[PDB]
């Protein structure tokens, strides 16, 4: 069967930092017989040092331990032999000691739908483990539930799901961080979709003297396409081309969908830069990027 | 056309990748050639040339050796898997030496052929093996790696010398 | 808890994405609605409301309509596959009404077994009927999202018409 | 079934640049009958705009045909339609015409293993197809033939196969071109992987003062890991700190595998700074970039 004189308990064992850990070998009997050794022939390696025998302890003829107490390497290489006649050294068995930390529990979750881009959810992942944790983003209607978004490793506080957005629809979700020391979940959150949109940003800014004054400038633009799903509300700045700072149309002015806007009070002759950006009309998802920049001049008065 | 300064080549490849995983497993495992070797039951018929083989400089034959050394090398690409899987994360190419050794159980199974009119098959790949090798697990696939490398290591150690051995 | 006004949003998402897809087809092909239809033999079931559903003003009820609206709406899962397949690469959303639908089907269905005690069971995804329509083959499969897009028009602008007059 | 009342043929063609097209809609019968129509109403269009009725050509009673000649655009959307009574138009059946070139013959194949990288080969594509063209690498032993590697739409010249290249062994490689208009390809090319080595570059140069002289500096280097492979040549390149040019060492002193070399001649006090590339010691193959570079300085006299 291709097999072993004996073996090295617990087997591959990951334990957290600053514990305790006993390791035992036992040989079994035929192997015992073999050789003509016992618990006693048992020497104990490290990562290639032999471990100095007073720390050992034979626990019964067929056993002997060792332990390593308030441990502090993240590798240890434990190996068991032994000593048989000759003074010829055999291998019996060897285990990796692996230590880290248990997962903390995953917090600050949150989702955003950017326009044109499938659901991502990010959230705090907490204290260095030392060890290789997966995050695994649940999402689940009350009656289905979709693919486990699995993080990447250079990613490991972000996913984005792999199926597609449905608005108007409760969706749960939540974030599971594992290791070998342990499982955790986050608390589980749960909205419509169509309350975390990140629209584009409005394009095609367009700003044209409209009127027949000199104090305005007529601003136009084509809208995100997700105006399909929400009612827009927007943010129209301006300044004049040598301002340092942006003024603001009141928000109440461009409180819903929209692809125009005539600016008032404009000083005549004046060159104007306009920008504008757009989110959900109830204020209840995220702020688009600011579109291209715009320009305009008003006429001479 | 029988090419064996191009199947010593390969021969020599293979001797130095075997040379590279058993300085791999003796690093990070212990197990090392004649310091610390495995305690263990060897229990696995591995490639090996008898006298039977009639390989030496006495008694030698062509025939019956070749015959080993193609066997012997068809039957690698089942170990090279499951040594694949234990080195190829450390050494580099042992992931084509499972396709090396078919290379040259061909080319001598190719000899063969001409030497005799008995036609010869490569043998059968061992899917039954593979999964027993590869069904191993922990520490003690180590000693596995350890067999097998030895064994290949005399084996191609051997073939070499063989193949120098023919005018 | 029968939320009209969310099943109506999703009513009107859906009816937008239709009308994309009219828009759609109209444009690179040419077979517009009322301008330019096909001469073809209209030739599978499609829901659609009767007045043996009873879903008009006079003589209305949610018994025997609901029934009909979640009916339709889950046979819409597979029409919605197939025009997923047909505009998913040029219109925004399409790929998501196969689950939009269910999810009318599922509240929808909600209502009828409070509503009656015949327990209801949201119909069989028909497969064979998913195969036979991604079976058509080149301008023919144009044909079949026309009318797939006129009957689910239809029923859906209904739907809204049901849920906004039900108190 | 779902059914139509006529179509055009052919299907869905991709015809040549400059060529000419035909296009024959018929009408089945029953459908004529249906309508009470007949090849005389059938109408064409292509990009929406109605095909002026003297450049169709009735065939038979039931069918109609339309030819382009000497076409240059790359797309037309061509459809047929009946003109049923009551001025009511229609849609009987529709083909998008493509149009392109067939691919040429890929020419200067040529293939290297870049040392820790599986082998790549380069290919001269040649003249713009307009259409959407596969470019696939073939590669066999005579005893087995390797995963095909199909191009990436954005390097449609090169290919780099999914397989570990294996040494001392001949392999036959080629391209392969197509698209709707034709499949073709290149010459056949054999060779033994082991002439197209790409070595990295000595590493972990260093500059050490080993005689007790003023004229000699000690190079010292780690050859790269290919050298299991192939027995290395070298090409050592020095100048003072100052120079603009680099001198070399004589390419015969250094033509076999090594890890250090004494330059000599130097001028006392002086800084140089090295460089040292290698490659398959017969020439064949290609040279590895230049190591990093490597300064010392020689005692004074």
């Amino acid at each position: 069967l291709l097999d072993p004189c004996g073996y090295i308990s617990p087997e591959s064992p990951v334990v957290q930092l600053h514990s305790n850990f006993t390791a035992v070998c036992v040989l079994k009997e035929k192997c015992m017989d073999y050789f003509h050794v016992n618990a006693n022939y048992i020497v104990w390696k490290t990562n290639h040092f032999t471990i100095p025998k007073e720390q050992y302890t034979i626990i019964n003829r067929t056993a002997s331990s060792v332990t390593f107490t308030d441990i502090a390497s993240l590798n240890i290489q434990l190996t068991c032999n032994i000593l048989t006649f000759g003074q010829l050294e055999q291998n019996v068995y060897g285990i990796t000691i692996i230590s880290g930390l248990p997962p903390e529990k995953p917090k600050n979750l949150s989702c955003i739908v950017n326009e044109g881009k499938k659901m991502r959810c990010e959230w705090d992942g907490g204290r260095e483990t030392h060890l290789e944790t997966n995050f695994t983003l649940k999402s689940e209607w009350a009656t289905h539930k979709f693919a486990d978004c699995k993080a990447k490793r250079d990613t490991p506080t972000s996913c984005t799901v792999d199926y597609s957005t449905v608005y108007f629809v409760n969706i749960e979700v939540w974030v599971e961080a594992e290791n070998a020391l342990g499982k955790v979940t986050s608390d589980h959150i749960n909205f419509d979709p169509v309350y975390k949109v990140k629209p584009n940003p409005p394009h095609n800014l367009s700003v044209i003297n409209s009127e027949e004054l000199s104090s305005i400038l007529k601003l136009t633009w084509t809208n995100p396409s997700i105006k399909s799903v929400i009612i827009l509300k927007y943010n129209i700045q301006y300044r004049t081309k040598d301002a340092s700072t942006w003024s603001q149309i009141p928000p109440e002015d461009t409180a819903s969908t929209r692809s125009s806007f005539t600016v008032q009070d404009l000083k005549p002759f004046t060159e104007y830069v306009f920008r504008i950006r757009c989110m959900k009309e109830d204020g209840k998802g995220y702020w688009s990027d600011w579109s291209e920049e715009a320009s305009g001049i008003t006429y001479e008065d | 056309e029988f090419e064996k300064d191009l199947l010593i080549q390969r021969l020599n490849w293979m001797l130095w990748v075997i040379d590279e995983c058993f300085r791999d497993l003796c690093y990070r495992t212990g197990i090392c050639k004649g310091i610390l070797e495995p305690a263990a039951i060897f229990h696995l018929k591995l490639p090996a040339i008898n006298d039977t083989d009639h390989c030496g400089l006495i008694g030698f034959n062509e025939t019956s050796c070749l015959k080993k050394l193609a066997d012997g090398f068809f039957e690698f690409e089942v170990l090279f898997k499951f040594l694949t899987t234990e080195f190829g994360k450390s050494v580099i190419n042992v992931d084509v030496m499972e396709l090396l050794t078919k290379t040259l159980g061909w080319d001598i199974q190719e000899e063969l052929n001409k030497l005799t009119k008995t036609h010869y098959s490569p043998p059968k790949f061992d899917r039954g093996l593979l999964g027993r090798l590869q069904g191993l697990k922990y520490w003690v696939r180590h000693f596995a790696s350890f067999y097998v490398l030895s064994a290949m290591e005399k084996f191609a150690g051997q073939a070499v010398r063989v193949l120098d051995s023919i005018p």
